[PDB]
């Protein structure tokens, strides 16, 4: 609840993904919201379509 | 000098939040 | 200044009797006849209070 | 009964804490008499108040109680003989209310 | 107190107009005024109050 | 031919005071999270100029009244001071910053000013618009600190990818986040706002490797300290803090190598003799 | 925030230092929680004292997460409370990082150089008055 | 230009270098911004007689 | 003729030191907390002089010994200055306190003492005799105060009404108390003590409205400053701290006005050329 | 003839630094918890002493590495001055301690060096190796400080039989303890660290009885003070801190008696002027 | 002089060691 | 001088360990 | 009811705290007659506004409104008589509005 | 477009804080032409970069990708015309695209 997430909110998926977060977001009550991500490396990625 | 310490004290001492 | 020189004598000469006079002018005929200006005080006492 | 420190100038101004007050006395000479400015605390009491020996300055009751004080000349003004000859005392309220019943029975 | 008072009205009238018309007649005509209008005034009226 | 300009910022615009104007900037900068100071001693001030540039300079309208929300509250005064010859130019950049004190040393025949500029004196922020990250990095605190200040940074540290809990919820203004960022992590690590860059790096680490300013003419004797070398030169318009300089002294040859500049002390007098500036500088790796 | 007399005499410097040395020294104030997780012990909270400034206007603290709540146990034999939004208590200050303390509960390093900052402390829950006791439990825990 | 030296507080009267400055600036408004008001010249001799 | 006297309170007497041996006080008075300051260099002593004046004064028999309940613990000293021609006098009372310390500066043929005291230097009170009020308003913990340490007061501020829960019984001894008055309420509302009047006002308002000092005649020129105008002038034995003054300057239009007074200094030397009084000075509202 | 001796020690040895080179050695030693400090003017340094002086005093090593167990981290340097005449010798010993700062202060063509010496400036110590006591009286908690600073102990006080609970847990490092032993009792007992020897004694008693120092030639005038007397002498090498003295003066007949030193201000310059200490004191009981 | 102002900041010490 | 007073102000501020 | 301080000068900016506001006046000769930018809190309120005697230079109600004042001008606009002769005199919101009222029955 | 000031000498080295980066270009006399050599952020990104008129200095895609600009002479490079005449320009992401845009169908 009532939750700023965090600029540049680092999150991995299971390949190593380590993706930054990049609107300064906060959440709602509800519980769900959604995010810009960018990749840490400036390489060619293919994340998976799960949650990780 | 000591006018320009003693300024120089000062002046870091001010910043809006009075407490 | 003539006109004015007029209307100050005025004020003054009519200062001599009450019903024109003011504060510090009508004190004086007040005064000629002992009437005392009536000075500044104030005063209580003997309060009790309930407590704890 | 305090001495207040006078100068033979014609014209002048004394401010002093006195009396748990503070008195500012501008005197002046007018004609040939002299003249007072009383103002206490910054708010002024009187203005022209004529100067006399043994005559209180402030003359009417509301200026003088609760216990305010007064001032008073040993004789009839004159700033050519102020400081020697010529004094002017100050009067607490106890000490000028047994001045009042003294002055009063004369 | 003692050491004098002169207020003369006529005082502001210096040697240069010692014989002026003018000048000299306005301040004589102004102090006859002042005169008449404060000195002759204050007089009749303690005059009045006696 | 040494050429010196005070620019201030004002409603009207910018009046270069120039170096005809007897001019004396004392400035002291560090690798330090204290505000660099600039101090100004400007005789020759005709009425109309005192009017112009000391009415604005006040410390009112912020305490007594409101008159303020953003900039031109206190105006931002910057100093390109350097040497021209043959026609060319070489006038840098040695400080910007905003006024804070002025009083005046000299009285007639000569009314000269004294006036007390600190870099960053802008803490009559917003109070911190946006709130601090929760738990982030170090370089991620760097970048909001930066962006919260509106200066541009370079961080460049082994210590960015350190998480913290809480990392400045108690800030209270924005001069403060130099502070916290200090405060955090000082060994080595110090962060400090140079001109308009925030920069925050290891102590023993240069900003900008590709820039050593070799070293070979100094004034006196480039000589040992307690950290470093330390020495005093002649105004060189490629000498900034925390910059990298490669000293080759003649007087003492066990001083010569590579080194960070820690401090400097800007002295320019355009109508004296004391030009210089000196440097502190420590081993750099 | 400043007087015009400082900046003449040393002493004047010396100590409107030390108020604002001891301004930024926080140790404890009246907190509000606005998130919580009893599984964890550990609660979002706002601090309840506004900062004031030169304009005499407040301006709100910020939210400190992840702060630790007391609760008053030895050998395993704690005390608990339906911790809740809305809540009030004290909030108070460590001496230095607990970051890396309060994952690992043993003894550990500062993990930063933050010192005296409501960054890192405890919320001890206080009703202060809201509550009412009954007259047969006068003398009576 | 002249106040008001009856009030109620008694005559307040004030000094004649006031009352003749007084007397000089209403004069040199009245009769030029620049004319010289010294105490030889006509307009002096008046501002004088006004100032007794 | 400068006529400058330095008056101690001893058991046998006042004994006056007039302005015939050389004296040199230089007093620094604010409106802060902080107790004003005179240091007052006098040659020319006497042995008997120097046996009868520096003995008294001493910061032992209360932390080695007891010989204390009241006054005559330190010596209270005045200082009377001003000019004097025509066989007029104009000698003003500019400072009223306690010795701290006693040395010499100038070794012999000229043996000259400097001593130093501050105001209310009989901090070592009473440890608070009469117990702070536990609910009031700030004037009347004010009123408390001023009757603690004996000094008449003038409480003239827009805070008066205004109740404190718990108004300083964290106060250990009759000094604090001022400190205290100072720490609540202070971005405007600082209270001092000029001799033996304590004054808690606004920052921004006058003692006594009805007491302006124009002044004319200035020494240098009448300078700007960061709240007001900063001016020395000649002793005039009617420039208090915190009253109101009028400047009408000269040599600077812009800095007409009515002022308050902030800061005062003090530098009297009837054998030497410094005999002025230096005031800051901020806008009067 | 003034002979002072600076005496470093080095891997290499002792290098002596004689009165033949510019030298000026600014002591202040004092019964306090503070270091005594010694500023250290030496000119006519050659290249090669340089190198070996300069380089070896350092603040790295500890900070940006390892290198340190024990001494060697920085050079421990004394001073040992006096007189001599006719062949006999009075080269007593006036400060021991270790250099934390080092800079110049004229430049060429005479390289004077600058360093600052601090007594018991190996503060880098094993981070108190031994625990405290957990219960102790005054003395033992003396005694164990003593061991740990690796000092011999003189301590004499009324207050030695006093237990404490937890008498210095919280002490990080070896020069803490001072402060510590310093923080407890302090109206009188004052402990402090003269050379390599610990003194804790109350502050109006004597460390040696047997070792009064009647002095009857003085430099200017020994006077009063808020203290005791206060007076300057030339040199002589049986003046200590903390040692009594029997003032017998011809200018003030009064300030004769029995005084303990507090405080003691060296000023050695072989080849100036300045070969005076000057000595603050207090009656002796 | 910086030696007045030493002197000045010494005066914060009442009666109170407290200690 | 007053340098000497800062650079000894700065000593007493250096110890063994960093917090 | 206050008169701006003015300098006879050609051409000129003053800029004060009046009616809580940040205000400044440039006024230059402009051919034959005063031209007057003026500008409050930073913002450009008007430019090349003709000075007229008694018209007050806020012509539009959208920069005089609300309660902000006004200026008027004595006379016609003369920079060679001001200071001595020609002044400028700033309304706050009551005074200004009471002129309306007056001004508009002419 | 931000002009960069060049000076007529042979060779120079300028170093600036430019679009969000850290650039420095030396730029010299080699033989008949002028070269540069371009670094950004401290890594060198191309030496001996021929100049010439209107054609950007970084050529290929990743120098100048993303966003990180480029550099454009307006004339053929010519030291001896430095600052009066010729001038360096420097173009950001989206500018540097659309000159990209206009310049590939001239």
């Amino acid at each position: 609840r009532s939750q700023t997430r965090i600029s540049t909110g680092s999150r991995v998926q299971t390949p190593a993904g380590a993706i930054f977060t990049v609107l300064s977001d906060v959440t709602i009550p509800a519980g769900g919201v959604a995010t810009i991500d960018i990749k840490s490396q400036e390489y060619g990625n293919i994340p998976l379509p799960v949650g990780n | 000098q000591l006018t320009t310490a003693i300024q120089d004290a000062q002046n870091d001492s001010a910043t809006k939040i009075l407490y | 200044a003539r006109s004015s020189v007029m209307r100050n004598e005025a004020r003054i000469a009519n200062t001599i009797n009450p019903n024109v006079s003011f504060g510090t002018f009508l004190d004086a005929i007040c005064a000629l006849m002992g009437i005392e200006r009536g000075s500044d005080l104030s005063t209580f006492g003997y309060g009790v209070q309930v407590t704890g | 009964m305090k001495k207040i420190p006078l100068t033979a100038v014609p014209n002048q101004a004394i401010s002093f804490n006195a009396g748990s007050s503070y008195w500012k006395i501008r005197l002046y000479q007018n004609m040939d008499m002299m003249n007072a400015d009383i103002s206490r605390d910054g708010v002024i009491v009187c203005h022209g108040v004529r100067c006399f020996g043994g005559i209180p300055l402030l003359q009417y009751s509301r200026q003088y109680r609760p216990d305010y004080g007064n001032f008073v000349f040993d004789r009839d003004a004159d700033w050519t003989l102020f400081g020697d000859g010529i004094n002017l005392f100050y009067l607490d309220g106890a000490e000028f209310a047994e001045y009042q019943a003294l002055a009063t029975r004369k | 107190t003692l050491p004098a008072y002169n207020s003369d009205i006529q005082q502001a009238l210096k040697w240069l107009h010692n014989q002026a018309p003018g000048i000299t007649g306005l301040i004589q005509r102004k102090a006859q005024w002042y005169d008449r209008f404060s000195r002759q005034f204050w007089a009749n009226w303690e005059r009045d109050v006696f | 031919k040494r050429i010196l300009r005070v620019t201030f910022n004002m409603p009207y615009g910018p009046e270069v005071i120039r170096e005809d104007l007897d001019v004396r900037v004392r400035i002291m900068k560090a690798a330090l999270r204290i505000q660099n100071r600039a101090t100004m001693e400007i005789f020759g001030l005709t009425t109309q100029l005192r009017e112009s540039l000391l009415s604005q300079f006040t410390a009112w309208k912020h305490r007594q009244r409101q008159v303020g929300r953003e900039d031109e509250l206190m105006i931002k005064v910057s100093v390109e001071a350097g040497y021209s010859d043959q026609g060319r130019e070489q006038v840098s950049r040695v400080f910007v910053g905003e006024v804070a004190i002025v009083d005046i040393i000299s009285p007639p025949p000569d009314i000269g000013i004294r006036i007390q500029c600190y870099t960053r004196q802008i803490d009559r922020t917003k109070t911190i618009r946006n709130m601090p990250p929760a738990n982030t990095t170090f370089v991620k605190f760097v970048e909001w600190g930066a962006n919260e200040m509106g200066l541009n940074f370079i961080c460049d540290t082994s210590y960015n990818d350190q998480v913290l809990k809480n990392p400045g919820r108690s800030i209270t203004v924005a001069s403060a986040i130099l502070a916290s960022i200090q405060d955090m992590y000082m060994p080595d690590v110090a962060a400090f706002v140079d001109d308009d860059i925030l920069i925050v790096k290891d102590r023993d680490k240069v900003i900008r490797p590709d820039e050593v300013t070799n070293v070979n003419s100094f004034v006196g004797i480039p000589s040992w300290s307690e950290w470093g070398v330390e020495f005093q030169c002649l105004f060189e318009p490629s000498i900034r803090v925390a910059g990298g300089v490669a000293v080759e002294s003649l007087m003492n040859p066990s001083v010569n190598g590579n080194y960070v500049i820690t401090a400097l002390e800007y002295d320019l007098a355009s109508r004296d003799r004391p030009f210089y500036i000196k440097v502190m500088g420590s081993p750099a790796a | 925030s400043a007087k015009a007399p400082d900046r003449t005499r040393l002493i004047a410097a010396l100590d409107a230092r030390s108020r604002r040395d001891a301004l930024d020294f926080e140790v404890m104030i009246p907190a509000q929680v606005v998130q919580y997780d009893r599984a964890e012990n550990i609660a979002t909270i706002q601090p309840l004292i506004t900062w004031v400034d030169t304009e005499h206007n407040a301006v709100q603290r910020h939210q400190l997460v992840d702060i630790p709540v007391i609760s008053m146990g030895a050998g395993g034999f704690h005390i608990s409370f339906p911790i809740q939004q809305g809540d009030i208590g004290w909030i108070y200050a460590a001496d230095r990082d607990t970051s890396q303390f309060l994952e690992s509960l043993s003894m550990s390093k500062p993990n930063t150089g933050r010192i005296h900052k409501f960054e890192h402390g405890l919320f001890i829950p206080d009703v202060f008055r809201r509550y009412t006791i009954n007259s047969e439990d006068s003398a009576a825990m | 230009a002249n106040y008001n030296y009856i009030v109620d507080t008694g005559v307040i009267v004030a000094d004649t270098a006031d009352v003749l400055s007084d007397v000089e600036a209403e004069f040199r408004a009245a009769l030029g911004a620049n004319i010289n008001l010294a105490a030889s010249t006509p307009q002096g001799s008046l501002v004088a007689a006004e100032a007794i």
